[PDB]
RNA sequence: GGGAGCAAACCGGAUUAGAUACCCGGGUAGUCCACGCCCUAAACGAUGCGCGCUAGGUCUCUGGGUCUCCUGGGGGCCGAAGCU
RNA sequence: GUAAACUCCUGAACCCGGGACGAAACCCCCGAGGAGGGGACUGACGGUACCGGGGUAAUAGCGCCGGCCAACUCCGUGCCAGCAGCCGCGGUAAUACGGAGGGCGCGAGCGUUACCCGGAUUCACUGGGCGUAAAGGGCGUGUAGGCGGCCUGGGGCGUCCCAUGUG
């Protein structure tokens, strides 16, 4: 049945990028997209587009990565260092404005659904609002 | 303003009185997760109108009796025995405890 | 009370010329130029590898000893330094330097910060005309640290002025030996003081 | 433990017990000697330790160590009980306070006089 | 050229008929006090020698550190398997609030204002390795938008 | 109820300083059946259940597809990344 | 150990003189007993604070000194005497007992006992774990409760924002 589709995708992404996949799919969701479009517009992923796998609608997320590395283990640095679901289904997380998370001294993003829409930490404080802290990435 | 809340009637036995069960949601003050608790109020029904399974609004009101400090503001719907189910079965289980 | 006990024994602890005497400390010794080693029968044996504690400790030992101040009044200032919004490290020192018993020393009316305290408690000083005998007095900017009227004619007062003649004085300060007064201009910046202590260690030590 | 579990069962508090039932949480307690005597210590050591059993105002009855060399406690010496286990002797939960009541101070001692009720000698 | 300060010097020991023979560990930190920093554990049948070895092994393994006014680009949590350490940026006038081991690192690293804490284990040798691995993953704004550029 | 073999307890032989044991000769509940209780265990993978995600190589069981291979569901071993 | 002695300087204490702020209103006259104005009495602390004058170098104590924890030597002692918060020290060579010399840390205080929070991230929401370290229920069926896929629409409880009362 899969409990939380959201943290699932963030995991698909995570498990994928640790092996340096070109891109990996994920079930279709209007709300799931906003997370991606924001994740791309902020430059964590190259982008995405709907697909179809045996009738099943999906969303191909094209992964971004750093350059090769010198010395032992030429492991290319990661773009998405750390994605992590915050507001979990078993324990909702709703935040006002005057305490919205500040991820890694600005060097990080922090998504959060809101009464206006899916916005980031900085973009949310723009309009000055708050809502379910979807997750943090950096 | 006179406090008001809705709840399911779940007792028609008393004369000119009914029992309303009302839920309220609120986050755990240390564990966040939103949680639900409930309470039963004794509503004054002078017209013996409202019956079992009714969802109704009640209002903080003049003390009618020892436990009655509310009145049935207005009905909301009839078919709601599904809730009366969960409440009764809850009381069913108590049997399977005390030894 | 101050270290009423021997003074030159303290310098011999950090292996540093702690200036706290006067004429003598510029002679051939703050007691130093003949005994560059710690007191006691030991000391002049192979010194011990000081622990992180040993150091950070004794760094704080200097800064305090330098102003001949009590641990009580001392840490009260450091803590207060922590309260006000700014670089606690340096801020401390400025507050530490705003001491009246110390301003009179910086203004050179007094040979040492100790002689300065005596002159001060003895009321020989005054701020903005009004008399003051509280060596702890927090000296405000624009305050006139003048020598008391009946005090001017004293010999010891003159001699310390006969040495402050021409020779410059703190950049945050103005002498005026003619009027025998002075002036607290502004709270010193880090550099304007040249204390032998790294103020960062002193903060560290205040965490235990 | 899932958050729901925490919402239910909840995390248990700690709660600790008092190594010293001097009772009333009193910092001290007057008592009266009843058996002053010497006792051998535990495993790794050996020496004849000077202890004294004492009936408290608390209706109790307890052994208490007597610190320092030599003393003057008899079968009825009233004396102030301090509290502080002696690791060497089994069942000793309290030190006796030198310098108070029939608890005479330590003679001749010059260092650490405070901890043994010794006056400043000329 | 750089700077030297040993973290610890232990005397391990192996068994063998007739008796036990020893050795000596030596963990040393090195840095220019401005950006260059390196740590090296060295072990030799003799102390001075072992310290010396730690010297070489130290000056060997190095790492540039993105200081910034004296603090750090951003707080980080790094679990070196068993031990865990957390560094956090701090406004000037603070100081080096850290344990002994991670202090000698950051101090000989130009760093001056930083908050730390050790969790999980607390074994020096491991807290050490944990601190190095910690510093490595520090990324500057330039470092960030460089990768996040993708151009 | 049934009881061939085996076999705690029990008896004898031997061993040993002793030998309520290991070995040997005997031997009764029990082991089996019907019905009713008991409800424990190293009831061990010492690994709660479900769902998705993250290289492969090889052995084996079982099913489908014209089949030196592809496609499901089990039982193993070695091992990416990773975890420890 | 510049420590003292010694030379010089200043002058807590003690003495002399002056000496309050705290107190303007009730009250009295003009005007109306009003608004406005003017006038008078009242101080327990207190001969106190503070001011001016004269004026003597004039109490230091406690904890610690093996590691943590930092400040070392001599002697006496000999698993005795004793220390002790933990690890431990002493069985005739103790920087761990006691005294001394010296030293460190505080200073009119210094230590001790008790109790609370800390450290303890050691009940872990922040922020912990369960193959062998303590920890998966012997296995199932299922009640309440907890949780829940993709698209559209209504309501707007949770959630978010503004304003205001309250705090
Ligand atoms: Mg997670
Ligand atoms: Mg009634
Ligand atoms: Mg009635
Ligand atoms: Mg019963
Ligand atoms: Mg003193
Ligand atoms: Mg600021
Ligand atoms: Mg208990
Ligand atoms: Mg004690
Ligand atoms: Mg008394
Ligand atoms: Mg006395
Ligand atoms: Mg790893
Ligand atoms: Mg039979
Ligand atoms: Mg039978
Ligand atoms: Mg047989
Ligand atoms: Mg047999
Ligand atoms: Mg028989
Ligand atoms: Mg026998
Ligand atoms: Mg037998
Ligand atoms: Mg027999
Ligand atoms: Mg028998
Ligand atoms: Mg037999
Ligand atoms: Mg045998
Ligand atoms: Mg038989
Ligand atoms: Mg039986
Ligand atoms: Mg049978
Ligand atoms: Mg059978
Ligand atoms: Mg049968
Ligand atoms: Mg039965
Ligand atoms: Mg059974
Ligand atoms: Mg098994
Ligand atoms: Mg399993
Ligand atoms: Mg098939
Ligand atoms: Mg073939
Ligand atoms: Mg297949
Ligand atoms: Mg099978
Ligand atoms: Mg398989
Ligand atoms: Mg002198
Ligand atoms: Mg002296
Ligand atoms: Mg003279
Ligand atoms: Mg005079
Ligand atoms: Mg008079
Ligand atoms: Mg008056
Ligand atoms: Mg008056
Ligand atoms: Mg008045
Ligand atoms: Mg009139
Ligand atoms: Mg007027
Ligand atoms: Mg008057
Ligand atoms: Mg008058
Ligand atoms: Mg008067
Ligand atoms: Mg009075
Ligand atoms: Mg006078
Ligand atoms: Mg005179
Ligand atoms: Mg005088
Ligand atoms: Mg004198
Ligand atoms: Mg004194
Ligand atoms: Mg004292
Ligand atoms: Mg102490
Ligand atoms: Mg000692
Ligand atoms: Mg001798
Ligand atoms: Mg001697
Ligand atoms: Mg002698
Ligand atoms: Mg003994
Ligand atoms: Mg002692
Ligand atoms: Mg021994
Ligand atoms: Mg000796
Ligand atoms: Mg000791
Ligand atoms: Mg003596
Ligand atoms: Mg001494
Ligand atoms: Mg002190
Ligand atoms: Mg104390
Ligand atoms: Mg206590
Ligand atoms: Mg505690
Ligand atoms: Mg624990
Ligand atoms: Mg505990
Ligand atoms: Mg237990
Ligand atoms: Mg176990
Ligand atoms: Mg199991
Ligand atoms: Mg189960
Ligand atoms: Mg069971
Ligand atoms: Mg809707
Ligand atoms: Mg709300
Ligand atoms: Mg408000
Ligand atoms: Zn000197």
């Amino acid at each position: 049945m899969l409990t939380d589709p959201i943290a699932d995708m963030l995991t698909r992404i995570r498990n994928a990028t640790r092996v340096y996949k070109e891109s990996t799919d994920v079930p279709a969701s209007r709300f799931k997209e906003e997370i991606l479009r924001i994740l791309a517009r902020e430059g964590f992923i190259k982008g995405y587009e709907r697909v179809d796998v045996d009738g099943k609608p999906y969303l191909r997320v094209y992964l971004k990565y750093g350059p090769r590395r010198q010395g032992p283990d030429p492991r290319p640095e990661q773009v998405i260092h750390h994605i992590r679901r915050i507001s979990k289904p078993g324990r909702r997380v709703y935040v006002g404005v005057k305490e919205i998370p500040r991820v890694r001294r600005g060097l990080g993003i922090a998504i959060l659904s809101t009464s206006k829409g899916v916005l980031t930490d900085r973009e949310a404080r723009k309009l000055g609002v708050g809502g379910e802290l979807i997750c943090e990435v950096w | 303003p006179k406090k008001v809340l809705t709840g399911v009637v779940v007792s028609d036995k008393m004369q000119k009185t009914v029992t309303v069960l009302v839920e309220r949601q609120f986050p755990h003050p240390l564990y966040g997760k939103v949680i639900k608790r409930s309470k039963k109020y004794l509503a004054h029904d002078p017209e013996e109108k409202y019956k079992l399974g009714d969802v109704v609004e009640i209002i903080e009101s003049r003390p009618i009796s020892k436990r009655k400090r509310f009145r049935v503001l207005r009905l909301v719907e009839s078919g709601r025995m599904d809730l009366v189910e969960k409440y009764l079965i809850r009381r069913q289980n108590y049997q399977s405890l005390s030894k | 009370g101050r270290y009423i006990g021997p003074v030159c024994r303290l310098c011999r602890r950090e292996g540093v010329k702690l200036y706290l005497k006067g004429e003598r400390c510029y002679s051939p010794k703050c007691a130093m130029e003949r005994r560059p080693y710690p007191p006691g029968q030991h000391g002049q044996k192979r010194a011990r590898r000081p622990s992180d504690y040993a150091v950070r400790l004794r760094e704080k030992q200097k800064l305090r000893r330098i102003y001949g101040i009590s641990e009580r009044q001392f840490r009260n200032l450091f803590e207060e330094a922590s309260k006000k919004k700014g670089v606690t490290g340096s801020v401390f020192l400025g507050l530490l330097e705003s001491r009246l018993d110390n301003v009179v020393y910086r203004l050179g009316f007094a040979v040492s910060r100790r002689q300065a305290r005596q002159l001060v408690r003895h009321g020989h000083i005054t701020v903005n005309g009004r008399r003051v005998d509280l060596p702890s007095y927090r000296v405000r900017p624009g305050d006139e640290i003048a020598v008391a009227e009946k005090s001017r004619n004293l010999e010891l007062i003159r001699q310390n002025l006969e040495a402050m003649k021409g020779r410059k004085v703190g950049p945050w300060l103005s002498l005026d030996v003619e009027g025998m007064k002075g002036k607290f201009l502004r709270l010193p910046d880090r550099e304007d003081l040249a204390l032998p202590v790294n103020e960062q260690l002193v903060i560290e030590f205040y965490s235990r | 433990p899932t958050i729901n579990q925490l919402v239910r069962k909840g995390r248990e508090k700690v709660r600790k017990k008092s190594k010293v039932p001097a009772l009333k949480g009193a910092p001290f307690r007057r008592g009266v000697c009843t058996v002053v005597r010497t006792v051998t210590p535990k495993k790794p050591n050996s020496a004849l330790r000077k202890v004294a059993k004492v009936r408290l105002t608390s209706g109790y009855e307890v052994t208490a160590y007597i610190p320092g060399e030599g003393h003057n406690l008899q079968e009825h010496s009233v004396v102030l009980i301090r509290g502080g286990r002696v690791k060497d002797l089994p069942g000793v939960r309290y030190h006796i306070v030198r310098g108070v009541y029939d608890a005479a101070g330590v003679k001749d001692r010059k260092k650490s006089r405070s901890k043994y009720g010794t006056k400043k000698p000329k | 050229d750089f700077e030297e300060k040993m973290i610890l010097i232990r005397r391990t020991a192996r068994m063998q008929a007739g008796g036990r023979r020893f050795r000596f560990g030596a963990l040393v930190v090195v840095g220019d006090r401005q950006g260059r920093v390196g740590l090296g554990f060295g072990k030799a049948p003799e102390v001075p020698l072992a310290v010396q070895k730690a010297g070489y092994y130290a000056r060997r393994n190095m790492v540039e550190v993105p200081l910034q006014n004296g603090t750090i680009p951003h707080e980080i949590e790094v679990e070196f398997g068993a031990s865990k350490i957390v560094l956090k940026p701090a406004a000037p006038g603070t100081g080096v609030i850290a344990g002994a081991v991670p202090r000698a690192i950051l101090e000989l690293a130009g760093v001056t204002d930083i908050l730390t804490k050790e969790l999980g284990s607390r074994n020096p040798i491991n807290i050490a390795y944990a601190t190095m691995e910690a510093l490595r993953q520090l990324r500057t704004k330039a470092d960030v938008e460089r990768l996040r550029k993708g151009e």
